[PDB]
């Protein structure tokens, strides 16, 4: 994890996607200056290990790309630090069930 | 949070007059606009612009434009659309069309 | 799909066609290799399919010797089936005029000897369906054969073959 | 052009609503699975008056 | 060959067929027998509802100014490139006569039907040694 | 084209009778009724002095 | 390849047949008596097609049965006996 | 299982509050019989209301929002033209309040 | 008529596929060698020269030949001819494509800038939809407009390793006109090298360039090679299309009028003679170039007509010439006016008015409309008898006939049909017979918006022309009786018939999907009537109450 | 050459035959639309193998019309007309330029180009014989001809031979 | 009368699919045609009085299907391929 | 040739209508005949069967009048130029719309007699009967004092 107070020369970051499989990340502390969870539109988050995102797979009978998706520069996928090829659950609060389930794609 | 402030925005401007229509339909059609990843705005390329069938994607007024767009790359239609089904002229797999009569030789034995 | 020319012609040199080739799978998944025939074994099936299904006939209302047995299949033929398979009638006049063994046991015999050799399945079916005794005037009938086999092994296995046929 | 955005949305019968490339919109139909008509505006009697009204 | 098509009822036989035409349903019917022939006909009058190729000859005419849809200096780029194609054709002479025949009838307020008919009259002959060019003053008039 | 004119409108059942006598289903002693080619002026008269009577129990 | 298709248990889809097919089934029957068909249960006098393909279904008799497809390929089958016609 | 649980949250819940014990002897007085007659009841209307598979929601939704659109109108943006921007955005303004609380 | 039985196996239409049409392609489907402008009258009468108007394609009417294939007319699909170009020409359909990609390769040796080296577009040959590779390798090598035979030394540590085919440099395209010019700076002069070759770079080295790529760098750049080649993308050979698609409109008074895309293809084969000509014989090289503009301009405006407003091309008269963009265009052009909706049979319209005598489900239909109108009935021995009846009344009494269709593809019409006593009618025949009563049929008024407006109804036949609805339905319809006009839609077959009472009959669609409260109701006069009657402070008496309860249809009979 | 393998059919059954007993009606009507019959692709169709155990087990209702469609597979017995290799067909009727000899089930014709010119055709023969030392044309006439090539069709099958070679025409 | 858009799209709503149909086919073009079943084209040529469906530059005469298409459909693939543009494949070959 | 069914018989020998008779709906009023050469005009392509190529104009199909006033003179050029007219007399129907004058358009929905049309004491029988719910709502007061 890596804060920056202000801008990052090209030079200073050309090298962040080095040494696989460690993986460097950045953030602006104005970006981290609000928690974005915490806002009351966002909903609950979470992730999915790689073999309940299998059998979801298998109940569903989709294939991998049928699924909504989300985007790799989203602000709570940036929160959440995944990459690509992950699903998230999205619990969120519906108005005609109560509580309804979703998923998505980080592709 | 993007399709939560959509949907109240759109209910908001629904809602000013003529209230209401059910909230299922709204959910629907802000789920369809939003299911990329990002917004789509319904234009003449928004949606348009998605890997969908060439012949519907025609029935929206880009059409020469994009049958060669079409044609270039050589694309495969899969003809399961409602519009290909019927500029085919085949029944579409639709409501009624959602299914097959199948015959049944062992039911048709046992009730003589 | 690139409208997939493919020249080729049927000879045997393994110079086989595509649509009938070897290796197929049959339809519950399993490797279906060609079935090549012979003059006199197609002649033995065609009285076993002939007989079986007349007995089937024999069951539903339930519940070697070719002047009279191609005129009686005849008969049973045109019993249910109709009188418009002339040309049937043809095959079968060509397989009894023709085919190399009258009997069944000398063709089973010799099937039992190429399931031994495991010879090439459609070149022995060729042969078979020849009817000559003469090894070498083969090989100049068929350039193919006189290609592929040698002559020595070519006799060795038709007098062997020759001996056992009803000869004409 | 809204209708022409929206026309081959279908409930299949895994109750998933899905475009023509079997794309999910929804996973359950409208979050309940119920449909347009069977609805009435009836009041749930849980969430209204005093604490102690409720326990009464 | 031949290729032509005559219409026949196959079982009354009797004539060339007595048969009419049902425009209303667009089918022809044997009216001794009764029995339809052929059907959905093709409209013969609403095409011409909708809205001189032999005077001009078998080359087509064309009436080529300026549009709409275009800018001005485009239109002047295009009469200035429609002009590339007028000496490979006789056609050219046979539409200058015309004109020149066309000036001079309606200098004389003459009929259209006189205009035609010396528009024929021209196209008729309109090339022969028995002409001889005579300043085509002789020949127009 | 078959739209009738006013010659249907008086004049009596041609190949047809005056009336049928048709017997109700649902209630003991009924009967209806099928005048045709008249009306109100005929049939408001014979309601009204049937009712008048006094031995029937239904007529409308 | 994998035989695209299910064994009849374990059929994960619901036991009410719908509309779709009802008015499917009911055309099908219709235009099978209309074509001198065998029908399957007894008359009463009546003549129209769809009500004869109403009452047969009314007492259950209908040989047909019905496919449904899950969005992938893989199909269930039931048969028109074992559903229930409630709507 | 899950999804099944989750999808009848609010109706179940709805439920749960007519059919209270306290309530139902107090209020409604119903028997045994009756009961069991407003138990079935209950449960087939409700298997009555489920969507039928195979239909189209989409264009009835498209329909549904449409045709109320068209009866509908012409400081703030309002109306149509809001309505287009919002359904065609078009990232422009006209009226780009945020409310703070 | 039975439609010529035809033993091919009739399967249906599952999978549809895109692409171009190679030359040989074309040449090889074609069927004739199109080569005289002139069409029509060659002496001057009938049977046409064998350029146009089918020497063996497409006929006109009444002939059977279609190239021998003898269909008649409405059988015959049309068969394509070809014709043979000069010199290649482009495609005003992949104009901007030609530049991007002659953009993206190197000319001289044809193959790509940019290969497997620089990691960027390595990824970016990774990640692919179809397209979005193809314009970021395109936006990729804009620059570098000299090739190269050696770059990459950053692959290794630092060895440089050669992969590349010339050291030329490309020019700068700059689109203009329906032509291409380059413009090579090239920077390799003794000093800066500030000389641009302005050159238009010629369709045939282009074409013969866009033969010297790669397989692989078609699948890079998203052609499939099998249905789709940049080789392909230039015209060469041009197909035409039969007369079905141009039929002459044959005027209809005296004359033929003949049509627009046959004078444009007479067009296009005189230029094309003009320019072969005058390349065969002495070709002083100042006309070749204005003489190829044209044949390419023509063959553009032939294709589309509605581009960049430099020209317009019109024809006699004023009217400009139609291309096939604007034959496909939006509003009536071909999708939206033919296929996506069209023109239909078996329907009527009228106007409306109310009537408080019909429930909800019956529509009043004049005897005039189902007298016009019709349906056919297969022959069963349930109805033989009725049918035979009806068929025997004729077609002009109203619960009669109109047409009988024997076994095979028969229609003895009923109208002249001396012997009409005297069909026995046997079984398996349909009989096309009027609109009897409660006959379902759909009912329309436009505009539709909603789920409504289409809804189903049974027909009572009504005397006096209009159609004759209950005034309860009128508002889902939309619709008051101002001189509105609504639409009838038959169905022809039981499936349909089925269908469409089991679904969109009006009883089972009174609670509105979209706003989930009936839509229904009662209306004006019987509402101020209903008020009227309910009232603590009025009364009844004794007749009233008896005519009153008769009027209740379903009146069990207890007072 | 005569061949084996399993293959399939598509076969409507019209919905007046839908009794109670259709499954050897369909077998039936399988027997006399395969016995009997010639194609392209598998030339003439001679017989069925295996009558028992036949694999049609479901069929679906047509969406237009009252027939059921049905997928039948089965054994049989086709042949399969080859080139360039001998058979000793025999000829029943000839031409002047030419004898059509029937090897079996088709017609094979030999141009008069395609004998050998040093053959000793005699046109004063009935039927027209092409012989030089035995292979006089007559009701049984043995042959030996090679097809040069069975033309294949629509299924009406057409095949052309010849007799240059030693042992051609010759037994 | 038109039956437009907006009628098809009611339709559609309904689900009355083969009403659909019926009304896209026979009240209308209902043309019929052969294609090649390699080419994917139309240009089968079909001497129906003896049974022959040569596809030439295909060059076969074997794989051929009838199948059923609005006339206007045909139309519009004649002046696509006028456009120098459709293979149309009987069946799947994806799955 | 393939002339119409439209049983010329109300023609005369110069080809026209004359005025004062009735006329049906697919009745022909004028005669018309192809004067072409070059055609080989009626010795080709056709039998005799003169020369006709029958141009001829019929009616239009449903309505049914009585010729009344035909005129014939030379056109601009000098030509034979034709003018018919027909007269049809309209009875109202059910369909027909009326309107006052204030916006109130409508149709006929019935038709009735005196005897069960309305009566007042004086016997005014109507003419006419409209809905009052066509007075709020359209706000239409103008019309009531006008009446
Ligand atoms: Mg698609
Ligand atoms: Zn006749
Ligand atoms: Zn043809
Ligand atoms: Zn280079
Ligand atoms: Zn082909």
């Amino acid at each position: 994890i890596f804060v920056y107070q202000n801008n990052i020369t090209p030079s200073a970051m050309k090298l962040v996607p080095s040494i696989p499989p460690a993986t460097i990340e950045t953030f602006n502390e104005a970006a981290l200056v609000v928690n974005i969870t915490h806002h009351e539109l966002v909903p609950k988050h979470i992730r999915l290990s790689s073999d309940e995102k299998r059998e979801l797979l298998k109940r569903y009978r989709l294939k991998e790309s049928q699924l909504p998706r989300i985007q790799r520069a989203d602000p709570v996928a940036l929160y959440l630090g995944l990459k690509r090829g992950e699903v998230v659950k999205i619990i969120r609060k519906s108005e005609t069930s109560g509580r309804y389930a979703s998923y998505r794609i980080c592709m | 949070a993007g399709r939560a402030a959509l949907y109240k925005e759109v209910y908001n401007v629904i809602a000013s007059d003529g209230s209401y229509v059910n909230y299922r339909h709204m959910a629907l059609l802000v789920d369809v606009m939003t299911t990329q990843g990002g917004l789509t705005s319904v234009t003449r390329h928004g949606f348009n612009r998605s890997n969908t069938g060439a012949l519907m994607r025609c029935s929206f007024e880009e059409t020469v434009e994009i049958l060669f767009e079409a044609g270039a790359s050589a694309e495969l239609d899969d003809c399961r659309g409602v519009s290909e089904n019927v500029i085919l002229g085949q029944m579409a797999p639709i409501g009624t069309g959602a299914f097959d009569v199948m015959i049944d030789e062992e039911s048709l034995v046992k009730y003589m | 799909r690139l409208k997939k020319v493919e020249e080729e012609e049927n000879a045997a040199t393994l110079q086989l066609g595509q649509e009938f080739q070897l290796k197929q799978i049959n339809h519950q998944g399993e490797e279906e290799e060609l079935i090549a025939l012979n003059l006199s074994e197609a002649r033995l099936v065609i009285k076993e399919a002939l007989v079986e299904r007349r007995r089937a006939f024999k069951r539903s209302q339930k519940k070697e010797t070719r002047e009279k047995e191609l005129e009686s299949i005849d008969v049973l033929l045109e019993q249910t089936t109709g009188g418009n398979n002339k040309d049937l009638k043809n095959t079968m006049q060509y397989l009894t005029n023709f085919s190399r063994f009258r009997d069944q046991e000398t063709v089973g015999a010799v099937i039992q000897l190429l399931k031994s050799t495991g010879l090439h399945p459609f070149e022995v079916a060729q042969l078979g369906s020849l009817a000559c005794d003469t090894a070498d005037e083969a090989k100049t009938l068929i350039p193919s054969l006189n290609n592929k086999i040698s002559d020595d092994e070519l006799e060795r296995i038709l007098k062997e073959l020759s001996n056992l046929e009803t000869l004409y | 052009r809204l209708v022409k955005a929206l026309e081959d949305i279908m409930v299949h019968y895994d109750n998933t609503t899905r475009n023509s490339l079997g794309n999910v919109i929804q996973f359950i139909y409208g979050e309940d699975g119920m449909d347009a008509a069977h609805i009435e505006k009836q009041s749930l009697d849980t969430i209204g008056g005093s604490d102690a009204a409720f326990e009464k | 060959p031949n290729l032509n098509i005559v219409l026949t009822c196959p079982e009354c036989k009797v004539y060339p067929p007595k048969i009419v035409e049902r425009f209303s349903e667009g089918d022809v019917v044997c009216a001794l027998c009764g029995l339809v022939l052929s059907d959905k006909l093709v409209d013969t009058r609403s095409e011409w509802r909708t809205f001189n190729p032999l005077l001009d000859g078998n080359n087509l005419s064309t009436r080529i100014g300026k549009g709409e849809t275009t800018d001005m200096r485009f239109t002047k780029e295009l009469n200035k490139a429609q002009g590339k194609n007028v000496m490979d054709k006789k056609d050219n002479e046979v539409q200058a006569a015309f004109a020149k025949i066309t000036m001079l009838c309606d200098a004389a307020e003459l009929p259209k039907i006189v205009k035609d008919c010396a528009k024929e009259a021209y196209k008729l002959c309109h090339d022969e040694k028995t002409l001889k060019g005579k300043s085509m003053e002789s020949i127009m008039a | 084209m078959n739209a009738p004119d006013r010659f249907e409108l008086f004049l009596l059942g041609e190949g047809e009778s005056k009336l049928k006598i048709d017997p109700d289903t649902k209630a003991p002693n009924a009967v209806v009724i099928t005048f045709e080619k008249e009306d109100h002026t005929l049939g408001n008269l014979i309601r009204a002095e049937l009712l008048n009577d006094r031995k029937v129990l239904f007529a409308a | 390849l994998k035989e695209k298709a299910i064994p009849k248990d374990q059929r994960a889809t619901t036991p009410y047949m719908t509309k779709y097919e009802r008015a499917r089934i009911l055309g099908t029957r219709a235009l099978q008596i209309s074509m001198n068909a065998p029908v399957f249960v007894d008359l009463e006098g009546e003549t129209d097609p769809l009500r004869i393909a109403m009452k047969e279904l009314a007492e259950k008799k209908i040989p047909l049965v019905i496919r449904r497809y899950l969005p992938d390929g893989s199909f269930e089958d039931w048969s028109v006996e074992e559903l229930i016609v409630d709507l | 299982q899950n999804a099944q649980r989750d999808a009848v949250t609010l109706f179940c819940c709805l439920l749960r509050s007519r059919l209270a014990t306290r309530r139902v002897l107090q209020e409604y007085r119903l028997t045994k019989q009756a009961f069991d007659w407003v138990l079935s009841n209950i449960e087939a209307q409700f298997l009555r209301s489920v969507v039928h598979p195979g239909e189209m929601v989409g264009v009835l939704a498209a329909q549904s929002i449409g045709e109320p659109a068209t009866q509908m109108t012409l400081k703030v943006t309002s109306g149509v033209p809001r309505l287009k921007e919002i359904l065609n955005v078009a990232k422009n303004m006209k009226t780009p309040s945020l409310t703070v609380y | 008529v039975g439609q010529q039985y035809s033993s091919a196996p009739l399967r249906t239409v599952k999978e549809v596929q895109f692409g171009l049409f190679s030359p040989e392609e074309v040449r090889a489907i074609s069927v004739a060698k199109i080569r005289f402008p002139e069409t029509m009258d060659e002496t001057q009468t009938r049977a046409k020269i064998g350029g146009l108007n089918d020497p063996r394609l497409g006929s006109i009417d009444r002939n059977l030949k279609c190239q021998t294939c003898q269909e008649g007319m409405n059988e015959c699909p049309g068969h394509f001819g070809h014709i043979d170009l000069a010199k290649p020409v482009f495609h005003v359909g992949f104009i901007a494509k030609i530049k991007k990609v002659c953009e993206c390769v190197c000319m001289h040796c044809g193959k790509l800038l940019l290969d497997e080296h620089n990691e960027l577009m390595r990824q970016a040959l990774a990640i692919k939809d179809s397209k979005k590779r193809f314009a970021a390798i395109w936006t990729l090598c804009k620059t570098k407009m000299v090739c190269e035979t050696d770059v990459p030394s950053e692959d290794d540590p630092t060895q440089l390793v050669s992969r590349g085919g010339c050291g030329n440099t490309q020019p700068t395209i700059r689109k203009d006109g329906l032509k291409l010019v380059g413009s090579w700076k090239k920077d390799r002069a003794t000093g800066d090298a500030d000389e641009p070759e302005l050159r238009v770079l010629s369709t045939e080295e282009i074409l013969n360039i866009f033969k010297h790529i790669s397989v692989k760098d078609f699948t890079s750049l998203g052609f499939n090679e099998v249905f789709s080649r940049p080789e392909w993308m230039i015209l060469t050979c041009l197909p035409v299309p039969p007369p079905p698609v141009r039929p002459s409109i044959s005027f209809n008074e005296s004359q033929r009028g003949e049509d627009d895309l046959t004078f444009k293809l007479a067009d296009i084969l005189k230029a094309n003679i003009s320019l072969e000509t005058l390349e065969h014989n002495g070709a002083p090289h100042h006309a070749i170039e204005e003489a190829e503009s044209l044949l390419q301009f023509h063959v553009a405006t032939y294709m589309d007509n509605d581009i960049a407003g430099q020209p317009q091309a019109l024809q006699k008269s004023g009217r400009p010439v139609k291309s096939i963009r604007a034959r496909l265009k939006g509003k009536e052009g071909r999708i939206r006016g033919n296929l996506m909706g069209k023109r239909v049979d078996f329907s009527a319209r009228t106007v409306i008015s109310g009537d408080p005598n019909l429930e909800l489900d019956q529509v009043g239909v004049p005897k005039s409309i189902a007298k016009t109108l019709t349906y056919p009935e297969v022959v069963t021995p349930y109805n033989i008898d009725r049918l035979t009846q009806l068929v025997r009344n004729g077609p002009n009494e109203h619960p009669g006939a109109k047409y009988v269709i024997r076994d095979s593809g028969d229609r003895i019409d009923l109208r002249y049909s001396k012997r009409a006593g005297d069909i026995q009618l046997q079984y398996g025949w349909k009989v096309e017979r009027h609109i009897m009563d409660n006959d379902p049929v759909l009912f329309n008024r436009q505009p539709s918006l909603h789920k409504m407006s289409m809804m189903a109804h049974r027909v009572k036949v009504i005397p006096y022309s209009t159609f004759r609805l209950n005034l309860s339905v009128t508002s889902p319809y939309n619709a008051d009786f101002d001189g509105d006009e609504m639409n009838l839609h038959v169905p022809q077959s039981e499936e349909t018939r089925a269908e469409l009472s089991q679904l969109c009959a009006v009883p089972l669609q009174i609670v509105s999907p979209q706003s989930n409260k009936p839509c229904m109701g009662i209306v004006q006069d019987t509402l101020c009537g209903i008020r009227k009657l309910t009232l603590r402070d009025t009364f009844i008496e004794l007749d009233q109450v008896l005519n009153m309860l008769y009027w209740v249809p379903d009146w069990d009979g207890v007072i | 050459m005569f061949f084996i393998k399993d293959l399939s059919l598509n076969i409507t059954l019209h919905p007046s035959f839908f009794g109670p007993r259709m499954k050897q009606y369909l077998k039936t009507k399988l027997l006399e639309e395969v016995e009997g019959s010639c194609t392209g692709k598998f030339g003439y169709i001679l017989c069925v193998l295996d009558y028992d155990n036949i694999d049609i087990q479901r069929g679906r209702i047509l969406p237009t019309d009252g027939s059921a469609e049905f997928n039948v597979k089965y054994r049989a017995v086709v042949f399969k007309p080859f080139k360039g290799e001998v058979v000793d067909g025999t000829v029943v009727s000839c031409s002047q330029h030419g004898f059509e000899v029937q090897v079996g089930p088709m017609k094979v014709f030999v141009t008069k180009h395609l004998m050998p010119q040093d053959l000793t055709f005699n046109a004063g023969s009935n039927p027209p014989s092409y012989q030089s030392s035995e292979d006089v044309i007559t009701i049984k006439s043995r042959i030996r001809v090679k097809i040069e090539g069975c033309i294949s069709q629509v299924s009406s099958i057409h095949a052309i031979g010849s007799i240059k070679e030693d042992y051609l025409g010759a037994i | 009368l038109r039956f437009g858009e907006m009628e098809r799209d009611c339709m559609i709503a309904h689900g009355a699919a083969s009403f659909l149909k019926e009304r896209l086919m026979e009240a209308s073009d209902a043309f019929r045609v052969h294609i090649c079943g390699i080419c994917g084209l139309m240009t089968v040529i079909a001497k129906l009085n003896h049974n022959q469906f040569e596809c030439k530059g295909c060059d076969n005469k074997i794989d051929i299907y009838q199948i059923h298409i609005p006339y206007a459909a045909k139309l519009l693939f004649q002046e696509l391929m006028a456009m120098n543009i459709p293979r149309l494949y009987t069946d799947r070959s994806r799955d | 040739l393939r002339m119409k069914h439209g049983t010329y018989d109300k023609l005369d020998d110069d080809g026209l209508i004359a005025p004062g008779v009735r006329v049906s709906g697919e009745d022909v009023i004028i005669g018309k005949t192809t004067p072409i050469s070059p055609d080989e005009e009626e010795l080709g392509q056709r039998t005799a069967y003169h020369s006709k190529r029958d141009a001829s104009t019929p009616l239009r199909s449903t309505e049914n009048g009585i010729v009344d006033q035909v005129l014939v003179t030379t056109n601009q050029d000098g030509l034979k130029f034709v003018k018919v007219r027909v007269r049809t007399t309209k009875i109202p129907q059910i369909g027909d719309k009326f309107a006052s004058r204030h916006g109130q358009k409508g149709t006929i929905g019935i038709t009735y007699r005196r005897e069960d049309m309305p009566f007042t004491a004086e016997g005014i029988v109507p003419d006419l009967i409209i809905n009052p719910h066509a007075i709020p709502s359209r706000m239409t007061v103008a019309h009531l004092i006008e009446c």
